[PDB]
């Protein structure tokens, strides 16, 4: 006897990008620290060249993992796959936003006075591919492995019943076409009561994406952080840039200031040495997540415990903030 | 220094008040620059001047009135030039990036908005998009392939008494298999 | 009867030493762009500017 | 066997339009010029980089001591080395994070000569756009370039 | 009638600007662990003090 299970597992594809403000960082306010920042080189421009090209690639991770088709596809209006329910995972036209009943949870488990503490030029840019976009790519890689199959991934679409794809899959494991058409009743209430059964796992707690949560839980703490290196005084007789202008002459505050601009730019280089570590851990995530969504979805997969635990069958993604979802059945 | 509200203090002279404008402000020997609105947080007789996170000072009380005020910079966001190549053309168009453009539509004063190329407010019509409008682009509705990146889906381009436009992303063509349960095309 | 006053020029010298071509920042988001790449071309693209 | 003429014609033609394609636009090799470019633009800033005061009072070593004495030119001097002190960490670090950029990139060329080159790989999308039937490695400047037959 | 030692506190302030609440930092080592987390409500774990 056999048994068919869906598992999920949880990837995270980009993070956010953020743009660094050369001087209302270091010498906000005040235009005689502008001078005095002129002359220490250009530690200023290479900052913002690495963060611009860490943003760029922000954006080259989701047009590699989401956008490997050419045209979009849609289904038919009619919706009998041979027995087999997909209103879980196909849009559903009722709601506002063309977004399915799963990827309804996934949006509300994951959470984003935010801006208000951030006068200090310290700024979150808008991703280029909004989540209306992003949610038709995903809504266009399963309307092409249903009707289709895996035949989209080499050139031209191939036209495939749903009913006859499946034995396809079954013969690349091991087993031969007829343990699919000799028991076509009971493989499909099996899927029905696999999908049903994977919305109640994903509401049951919050703890299920934690990948996810710590993308954006890792770079929010990151800027608090930074936020408050300006209470550190350095050694200085005060934090405030307009106190050591207006207590002291200017012979000697050119070594006061001199203090906190050095360690004020050291403060500053240190998070920016953190985000190369941290972009190349997600571009060594995406990288994954491009490997499976051209692999384990556009084909089946024959490496053992790559796909699902188990024979794989196929796979369906999900768009989530900030990561892709799968769904691999064994 | 100063911790508590102030009572010898020397010489200086006192000049009106003014708000919701950006000004230069020495209330009793606090610098800085910014607008000063009317807040609402109830200080302590002993606490005069309130603080932040972020060890800047935030909320002064007037030291000759007994009104409590808030201190929040200036605006301030990012540039950048949306163009073609040199040898196309020599238009392009000035990205105000993180700002709504219901005040700096304005632009033209004595001396305010810092960069001197502010004549674009008076040009071409602005449209607004989730990163900021763009002065000196216009929107058409109809699609296209994404040429170069704007934010939040548009793309712009440049269209050939021609100028350049700004559009909505189009992810590309599409398409319909029709789909059944007795149909197989096999290539041949 | 002109009048100077303080500017940031970009200026391109040839083979022999003299000075053919200049441009300023602070003129055009065009000649901007240019005085902040080092080059009197510009490939089509957006770039951040000051 | 049944159409030998019709395939060796083919790979035949599609050879010959390869040498346009690598040459019709400077954007094709993009991906090896920024190692190049990468490189020697980090080598400008570090040498450009010299020249800057770093507060002090003049970027040239020899003329602070042959005009300031001896009894404070400690603190003078050091804030110029400890300038220049922070732009070789920092040009360090930057090429500890390329070299693992490349390191994942001279393994992902280490094992597409394998499977690619010395048989056919099953995986879909990895040695090129459909089906796989071969590959033929050439070198190339601080870099490799394939040329996958589909 | 008390004796004050120097210690260390950790001071929680509410939206008007009193003092609603604090935490010792050298009483037990629940004390030290929110003192050394700067909170109030620490999650189940293994943490590392002074
Ligand atoms: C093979 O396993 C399946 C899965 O349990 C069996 O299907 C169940 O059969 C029992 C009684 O026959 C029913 O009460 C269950 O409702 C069935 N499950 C489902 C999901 O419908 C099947 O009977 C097994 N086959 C054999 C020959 O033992
Ligand atoms: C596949 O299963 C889903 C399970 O929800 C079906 O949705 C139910 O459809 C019936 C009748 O259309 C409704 O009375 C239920 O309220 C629906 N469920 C929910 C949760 O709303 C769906 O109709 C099935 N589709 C096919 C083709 O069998
Ligand atoms: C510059 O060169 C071509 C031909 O010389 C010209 O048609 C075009 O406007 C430019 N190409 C760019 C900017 O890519
Ligand atoms: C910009 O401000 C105006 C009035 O100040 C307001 O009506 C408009 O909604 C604002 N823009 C956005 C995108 O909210
Ligand atoms: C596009 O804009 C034109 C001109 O304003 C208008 O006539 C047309 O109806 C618009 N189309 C859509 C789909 O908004
Ligand atoms: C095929 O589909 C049509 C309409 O969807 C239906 O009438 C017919 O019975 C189906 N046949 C089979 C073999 O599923």
């Amino acid at each position: 006897n056999f048994t068919i299970s869906v598992t999920t597992e949880i990837l995270p594809v980009s993070m956010t990008k953020t743009s660094v403000d050369c001087t209302m960082y270091i010498c906000g306010d005040s235009t005689e620290c502008s001078n005095l920042l002129l002359q220490y080189g250009s530690f200023c421009t290479q900052l913002k060249r690495a963060l611009t090209g860490i943003a760029v690639e922000q954006d080259k991770n989701t047009q590699e993992v989401f956008a490997q088709v050419k045209q979009i596809y849609k289904t038919p209006p009619i919706k009998y796959f041979g027995g087999f329910n997909f209103s879980q995972i196909l849009p559903d036209p009722s709601k506002p936003s063309k977004r399915s009943p799963i990827e309804d949870l996934l949006f509300n488990k994951v959470t984003l006075l935010i801006c208000a503490q951030k006068f200090k030029g310290l700024t979150v840019l808008p991703p280029l591919l909004t989540d209306e976009m992003i949610a038709q790519y995903t809504s266009a890689l399963l309307a092409g492995t249903i009707t289709s199959g895996w035949t989209f991934g080499a050139g031209p679409a191939l036209q495939i019943p749903f009913p006859m794809q499946m034995a396809y899959r079954f013969n690349g494991i091991g087993v031969t076409q007829n343990v699919l058409y000799e028991n076509q009743k009971l493989i499909a209430n099996q899927f029905n009561s696999a999908i049903g059964k994977i919305q109640d796992s994903l509401s049951s707690t919050p703890s299920a994406l934690g990948k996810l949560q710590d993308v954006v839980n890792h770079n929010a703490q990151a800027l608090n952080t930074l936020v408050k290196q300006l209470s550190s005084k350095f050694g200085a007789i005060s934090s405030v840039l307009n106190d050591i202008f207006s207590r002291l002459d200017p012979p000697e505050a050119e070594v006061q200031i001199d203090r906190l601009i050095t360690g004020r730019l050291q403060s500053l280089q240190t998070y920016v040495t953190q985000q190369l570590i941290r972009a190349a851990e997600i571009r060594a995530s995406a990288n994954l997540a491009a490997t499976k969504m051209s692999e384990c979805v556009l084909g089946q997969s024959k490496r053992v415990d790559f796909c699902g635990k188990g024979y794989h069958l196929m796979s369906f993604p999900q768009s989530a903030p900030h990561g892709v979802v799968f769904l691999h059945v064994t | 220094l100063l911790h508590a509200p102030a009572t010898v203090c020397g010489p200086k002279k006192s000049t009106n008040l003014v708000k919701n404008k950006c000004v230069n402000f020495n209330f009793n020997g606090l610098k800085g620059t910014g607008v000063l609105t009317e807040s609402n947080k109830k200080f302590l007789p002993f606490q005069q001047f309130g603080r932040d996170i972020a060890d800047t000072t935030d909320a002064v009380r007037d030291p000759q009135t007994l009104e409590i005020l808030d201190i929040t910079p200036c605006s301030f966001g990012g540039v950048s030039v949306i163009t073609p190549g040199t040898n196309t053309s020599n238009q392009v168009a000035v990205l105000y990036q993180g700002v709504n453009c219901t005040e700096v539509p304005v632009a033209i004063h004595a001396d305010q908005l810092t960069p001197t190329w502010r004549v674009y407010s008076t040009g071409s019509n602005v449209f607004q998009t989730r990163a900021g409008c763009l002065i000196g682009a216009e929107y058409v509705n109809n699609s296209y392939e994404c040429d170069i990146p704007i934010g939040a889906g548009i793309c712009a381009s440049y269209q050939t008494s021609q100028s350049i436009i700004a559009y909505t992303m189009s992810l590309g063509a599409e398409n319909s298999v029709a789909y059944s349960n007795n149909s197989i095309a096999i290539p041949t | 009867v002109g009048y100077l006053q303080p500017r940031t020029f970009l200026l391109k010298y040839n083979e022999n030493g003299t000075i053919t071509d200049a441009v300023d920042c602070a003129l055009d988001p065009l000649s901007e762009t240019k005085c902040t790449l080092k080059s009197f071309t510009v490939e089509k693209g957006i770039y951040q500017t000051s």
